[PDB]
């Protein structure tokens, strides 16, 4: 068991929270291009045989209710769980249409002790959002214990679009740099490569192929690196190999 | 074209 069992009857859910339009009172700008990401993700995970549910323009309360309700489903026949968050953000925070939600509140519903039918199974959170206001200017190139337990934080993978503290960038026509790159690398490589190696290729693609273009010099010629955060305990492949 | 999240 160097690899997660992915031959349950269902690969699992892929919940996509697509927040485009924000309450006027928040000051947050419409996230042009996010529907392109939401559609790309839906097709990409369809082809990986996930049950995709797209949700659009959820309040902070609706995000928490959705995540609570999804965590209370019986996932026993599912191999894994995927949640994609597309919104404005700050470090540790994703925005509902009407204000901030701590990411930890969301992911806690899926802890090994709180969502028992996902215990031992990979729980993936893919987060396209800023993590702060830093800009990357780039650079030119004895005891066995008896009862076995696992940590309640084990088997999570957080695929952040950007490094801690930094901006994350989006193109109004093409979608976010990270989600564009993630879908392209899953389409190209999910039938062979292990997920960390797919995400490493996503890192390279975002790092090398994108550079911002802005009439505002403050935001021009900027760069981005995504940030893979893994508490996984096994290799993750999006396929299984039949025995006959 | 370019927008921040």
């Amino acid at each position: 068991d160097n690899s997660y069992k992915m031959d349950y009857p269902e690969m699992g859910l892929c919940i996509i929270i697509n927040n485009k339009n924000f309450h006027k009172s928040t000051g947050m700008t419409s996230r042009s291009g996010t529907d392109v990401d939401a559609a790309n993700l839906r097709e990409t995970f369809r082809n990986l045989k996930y049950e995709v549910r797209n949700k659009n323009d959820l309040t902070r309360e609706e995000i928490v209710e959705l995540m609570r309700d999804v965590s209370k489903e019986d996932h026993s026949k599912r191999s894994s769980f995927v949640c994609v968050l597309l919104s404005h953000g700050e470090e540790g925070i994703i925005f509902g249409t009407n204000g901030p939600v701590d990411l930890k509140k969301i992911t806690n519903f899926f802890r090994g002790d709180r969502c028992r039918s996902l215990t031992g199974k990979p729980k993936l959170f893919i987060i396209q959002a800023c993590r702060g206001t830093e800009l990357d200017c780039g650079i030119e190139t004895d005891d066995d214990m008896a009862c076995h337990k696992i940590p309640v934080e084990a088997d999570f993978l957080y695929a952040y679009s950007t490094a801690p503290g930094y901006y994350s960038w989006r193109n109004s026509k093409d979608g976010s740099w990270f989600i564009q790159s993630l879908c392209a690398m899953l389409k190209q490589y999910a039938d062979k490569l292990e997920f960390m190696h797919i995400l490493t290729r996503v890192n390279r693609k975002v790092a090398t192929e994108f550079e911002s273009f802005s009439f505002d010099a403050t935001f021009h010629a900027k760069k981005q690196i995504p940030c893979i955060v893994s508490m996984l305990t096994k290799e993750l492949y999006f396929y299984h190999q039949l025995h006959h | 074209x370019l927008q921040p999240x």
